[PDB]
């Protein structure tokens, strides 16, 4: 029941570990486009939120 | 101009970060994942230029 463009939902994450390397599995996931980050630098970069 | 000339392209990704003083001329795909693409470019594959 994911919310529509004109109403968003925000979830915070601020009290976990966050890796991507294991989450491409719970959908198809059509596109991953991203900007410079580098997609292989985002499960070690300590983002302060 | 409304476009811009496209022979000025830089790349973006690379296995491995350059050395001093190197050239990198090479025309392939990034492959941003584990899915052996032969050139189509497309998800988790990039066109680095
Ligand atoms: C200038 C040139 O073609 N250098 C190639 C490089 O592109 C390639 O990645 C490597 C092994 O794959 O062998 C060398």
């Amino acid at each position: 029941r994911f919310a529509s463009v004109y109403a968003w939902n925000r979830k915070r994450i601020s009290n976990c570990v966050a890796d991507y390397s294991v989450l491409y599995n719970f959908a198809p996931f059509f596109a991953f486009k991203c900007y410079g980050v580098s997609p292989t630098k985002l499960n070690d970069l300590c983002f302060t939120n | 101009k409304v476009s811009g000339n496209y022979n000025y392209l830089y790349r973006l990704f690379r296995k491995s970060k350059l050395k001093p003083f190197e050239r990198d001329i090479s025309t392939e795909i990034y492959q941003a994942g584990n899915k052996p693409c032969n050139g189509v470019a497309g998800f988790n594959c990039y066109f680095p230029l």
